[PDB]
RNA sequence: CGCGGCACAUCCACCUUGUGGUGGGUGUGGGUAGGGGAGCGUCCCUCAUUCAGCGAAGCCACCGGGUGACCGGUGGUGGA
RNA sequence: AUGCCGUGGUGUAAAGCGUGGCAGUGAGACGGCGGGGGAUAAGCUCCGUACGUCGAAAGGGAAACAGCCCAGAUCGCCGGC
RNA sequence: GAAAAGUACCCCGGGAGGGGAGUGAAAGAGUACCUGAAACCGUGUGCCUACAAUCCGUCAGAGCCUCCUUUUCCUCUCCGGAGGAGGGUGGUGAUGGCGUGCCUUUUGAAGAAUGAGCCUGCGAGUCAGGGACAUGUCGCAAGGUUAACCCGUGUGGGGUA
């Protein structure tokens, strides 16, 4: 069985025991989180309905906080003398799916 | 006529590697018991003793 | 990450299309899609998915009379004044399979992968093909209603 | 005081040359050429990070269309019917489903077809 | 891996490209075959290269005490040495430069059945 | 470029050569040429008003006194013969810190010479006190006559 | 529009309630000439402190870090 | 008809006015509308236009295509309209 | 190099040069000598490349090679891991899309307008003045301040013109 869990403005197809990198959640390491779903497939059933899905949530455990890859930006235009360097490192949260 | 721009390393090397020496095939000959290797075109001279093996 | 086909993932099948009355453009589009593999959900533009396509009865394809009389096929040999033109009518008289093959090849992406894709195309003028050892299942043009 | 430039000046050279490893020609050997290539490389990376969202959506749409037409329906009406049925499954997950669980994709097709109106041209 | 001996010829007055032209003929061959290949090679750089190979074989046999009949030219190359600069006068007062290039020739021979 | 040796004449012709025009062989872009905006002899000294100078010195000595780092002694050596050993012992008894300022009268030669070469000891006359020396010193040691002279001078 | 990070301005309340920090709203953040603000790196002097023939500088490689100029750790070479 | 001056209301943070410091600019281009010169030709030339874009503006569309149509890039996302 | 302790002797070689010995803390100091960067030139090796039209990159991406780990297998297991799978480093990049080099000067340049073969080093808003204007900050305040000069080892004290 598996489901489509919605979090951080995105959706992920997960099963029990999966590990997902999602957007940062204001939750510390170790405790549990419950997330809404958009679809649940349990073999031949899909349940495809807002009312039935709104009473089902997946439970995950925060495994920790990590960072995305370092991104280097150097904006440049042809004959202007214009340059602009900039870096970025997105903050992420690692979830271990235990619910559904 | 002068070159318009300098060649790239690959373009220079492809031509430069075609400047090479051809190897001469050698046969075996014995003179006074000692065995040497000479180019075949000098086999007669080697047999007659006109070749200085150094 | 989204699925990316690996080596050995792709599977090929054999299709035979009878062109006895199909319009040339319709037949060409169907054959091109079949060759490229756009009918499979595992499609990836950088992978040569798709199936072998056999076209038979290539001489029977449907072309208008004015097209037979007026549509030109051009070639340049590279020499000055080296432009040679033949009508689609003469081309169908001489090599009917070439008309179909040219139409199909004009519809594939213009890159290297199309060169390897088009190797799976076989066009014959008659109603017989030598690939009975393979088992080409017949394919008919269908339009999904909207 | 007189200051020699070398110690300060070599830091950016080392960074640029390290970043330009794997380029071919002067672009991986000379600092001046590696600098221009670095400008182009980072502009290309910035542009492509934005464009790849569209590219991936395009790929998902193509695969979803393939699966829908396999189940005898157009992408048009499949999307319209899913919206009508109120299914908010993503396009990415729809394509993943199409490849992984064809039975589930078929079930979704029946749901969308049922949710579609009786005559779509009125 | 194999027992080996080294010989070097530094500051040899032959251009490195010209030395490479003949080194490529004997790279990888046994000492006996390389010596006579260089003996019958018409190029002038065949002399110094033959001398270095013979010296390396002599080093192996004398210092290392290895059997000469099993020696193989394993590694051989020619680096650039220092270059001296001269002047060649030309038409209408122009003066062009001339380079006297030299080479460093390195040979490694190892003994193997 | 006007002071480097030579460089008077124009090295060659402006036109028809294929090279940059140069004007002189001592132009700054040349090796061995002149220096542009290079150092010249300079006078570094400012016009700090006397009121500020005196206020700063008074504040430094006030800090020293408030923290209790001011000592007064009658003299450094009993006799007229200098003795670095006895002087060092006396200062070690008085204080234990590395830097010491000693303010003694300009006429006390035996006391001057006794501590002249001790590391971490600085000597100056009562009328030459200043902020830098006082702030560098960990402690300030006054002779009685020097302290009275300074106090009388400042009323 | 959704979710997350940054910054500027303004507003609302706290902390020294404008030198400035704490939290929350709202707006704003393409940019040449040009104007304003704040920083990185090299060298020398002074004060304090600390490392160094059990190995300084310089150089080379690898593994990491910061919003930028850039930085750190480890190893090798080297010898003040 | 518009446009312009004044006035009373309503709305709108980054409007306006005075006085100082520091500027750059003073060769513009194309497009829409109104005109002059020209042959009512010019990718021609000269004016007007709280008209636009480029200049100094990336992104999507027009096959390609400074100046046309849509739209103004703080950064990240393998989300949606 | 601290000090010539500047390589006795043997071997290849006409020599040059080298190898072994030897000196030296070090020859990763050998009179071409402290450290020893880059351009540039070789040798070995992993991957790719001879049906393809490439501002040379970037995003997507198979396949190989290498080094580490989680499983089940050789259980010889103290081994170690061959090998099987998975996962991750690093190298390479078949294949798909996008993509007109930098500077200057211009209304406008990828431009067929200028300049640049490459690397290393050097090369351009500075100093003087009780100058002028405006500001930030500090001392004193209806007053503020000294110039020359004098006395001091000094950066300190005097000095009202
Ligand atoms: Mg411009
Ligand atoms: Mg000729
Ligand atoms: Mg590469
Ligand atoms: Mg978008
Ligand atoms: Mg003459
Ligand atoms: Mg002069
Ligand atoms: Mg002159
Ligand atoms: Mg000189
Ligand atoms: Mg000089
Ligand atoms: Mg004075
Ligand atoms: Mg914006
Ligand atoms: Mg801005
Ligand atoms: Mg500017
Ligand atoms: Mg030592
Ligand atoms: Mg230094
Ligand atoms: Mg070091
Ligand atoms: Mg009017
Ligand atoms: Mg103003
Ligand atoms: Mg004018
Ligand atoms: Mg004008
Ligand atoms: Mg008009
Ligand atoms: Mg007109
Ligand atoms: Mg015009
Ligand atoms: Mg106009
Ligand atoms: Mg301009
Ligand atoms: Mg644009
Ligand atoms: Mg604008
Ligand atoms: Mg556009
Ligand atoms: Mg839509
Ligand atoms: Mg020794
Ligand atoms: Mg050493
Ligand atoms: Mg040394
Ligand atoms: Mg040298
Ligand atoms: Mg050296
Ligand atoms: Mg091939
Ligand atoms: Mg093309
Ligand atoms: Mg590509
Ligand atoms: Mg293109
Ligand atoms: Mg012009
Ligand atoms: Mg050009
Ligand atoms: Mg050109
Ligand atoms: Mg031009
Ligand atoms: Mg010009
Ligand atoms: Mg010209
Ligand atoms: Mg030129
Ligand atoms: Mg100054
Ligand atoms: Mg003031």
């Amino acid at each position: 069985t598996y489901a489509i869990v919605k979090t951080g403005g995105k959706q992920y197809k997960v099963a029990v025991g999966d590990v997902v990198k999602v957007e940062k959640l204001e939750s510390e390491q170790g405790e549990k989180v419950s997330l809404p779903v958009a679809l649940v497939v349990d073999g031949a059933t899909v349940t495809t309905d807002a009312k039935a899905l709104a009473k089902v949530a997946v439970t995950g455990e925060v495994l920790g906080h990590t960072k995305g890859p370092k991104i280097r930006i150097h904006k440049f235009k042809n004959k202007t003398g214009y340059h602009k360097r900039q870096g970025h490192r997105q903050q992420l949260t690692v979830l271990k799916v235990t619910g559904i | 006529a002068v070159p318009k721009r300098r060649k790239s390393r690959s373009n220079t090397r492809s031509r430069r590697s075609q400047w090479k020496a051809a190897k001469t095939e050698l046969v075996g000959v014995t003179v006074a018991g000692h065995a040497h290797k000479v180019p075949r075109r000098l086999l007669k001279a080697a047999r007659l003793g006109l070749i200085d093996f150094d | 990450p989204t699925y990316a086909p690996k080596a050995g993932d792709t599977t090929r099948s054999w299709y035979v299309i009878d062109a006895t009355d199909v319009v040339l453009g319709r037949l060409a589009v169907a054959a091109a899609n079949l060759l490229r593999g756009k009918h499979k959900p595992t499609f990836a533009p950088n992978v040569d998915g798709g199936d072998f396509v056999i076209v038979i009865n290539a001489d029977k394809v449907a072309i208008s009379g004015d097209k037979l009389q007026h549509k030109m096929v051009y070639r340049h040999s590279g020499y000055p004044g080296g432009l040679h033109k033949r009508t689609i009518g003469e081309l169908m008289q001489r090599h009917p399979d070439r008309v179909v093959e040219k139409a199909i090849l004009g519809m594939l992406p213009k890159n290297r992968l199309s060169r390897q894709i088009q190797r799976k195309l076989r066009v014959y003028a008659g109603p017989e093909h030598p690939h009975s050892a393979q088992q080409p299942v017949p394919y008919e043009l269908k339009q999904v209603a909207q | 005081a007189r200051v020699k430039r070398a110690v300060n000046a070599h830091k950016k050279r080392r960074s640029i040359l390290k970043a330009s490893r794997g380029y071919r020609g002067q672009r991986s050997r000379l600092y001046r050429k590696a600098k221009e290539q670095q400008l182009h490389s980072l502009n290309y990376a910035y542009r492509d990070r934005r464009a790849r969202k569209g590219e991936f959506r395009k790929l998902w749409i193509a695969r979803i269309n393939a699966a829908a037409r396999l189940n005898d329906i157009t992408y048009n009406r499949l999307i319209q019917g899913l919206k009508a049925a109120g299914v908010e499954v993503d396009r990415k997950n729809l394509a993943d489903i199409a490849i992984s669980d064809p039975a589930a994709f078929t079930a979704l097709v029946d749901v969308a077809r049922a949710a579609l109106p009786e005559d779509v041209n009125a | 891996e194999y027992p080996s001996a080294v010989a070097k010829a530094r500051f040899v007055r032959v251009s490195p490209r010209k030395a490479r032209r003949v080194i490529d003929l004997v790279r990888g061959r046994s000492v006996s075959d390389a010596l006579d290949i260089l003996r019958w090679a018409p190029q002038a750089a065949s002399g110094p290269v033959a001398k270095v190979i013979a010296s390396a074989a002599a080093n192996a046999q004398n210092n290392g005490g290895l059997d000469p009949a099993t020696l193989v030219v394993a590694t051989v190359y020619a680096d650039q040495g220092p270059t001296a600069k001269r002047i060649r006068p030309r038409a209408q007062g122009r003066a062009f430069r001339i380079r006297r290039r030299t080479s460093h020739i390195t040979v490694v021979v190892e003994s193997r059945p | 470029r006007g002071e480097v040796s030579g460089g008077g004449r124009k090295p060659y012709r402006q036109k028809g050569t294929g090279r940059a025009r140069q004007g002189s062989t001592r132009a700054p872009q040349f090796t061995g040429g002149g220096v542009v905006h290079g150092p010249k002899p300079r006078d570094y000294s400012q016009r700090t008003p006397k009121k500020m100078i005196a206020a700063a010195l008074r504040g430094a000595l006030s800090d020293r006194a408030r923290n209790g780092r001011i000592h007064a002694i009658t003299e450094l050596v009993e006799g007229q013969n200098p003795s670095t050993k006895s002087a060092r012992a006396f200062l070690a008894s008085l204080t234990e810190r590395k830097q010491v300022l000693v303010v003694i009268g300009r006429s006390d030669e035996a006391g001057a010479k006794s501590v002249r070469n001790l590391p971490g000891v600085h000597i100056l006359a009562p009328d030459q006190l200043n902020t830098y020396d006082v702030l560098r010193a960990d402690d300030v040691v006054f002779s009685v006559e020097a302290l009275n002279a300074y106090i009388a001078a400042n009323t």
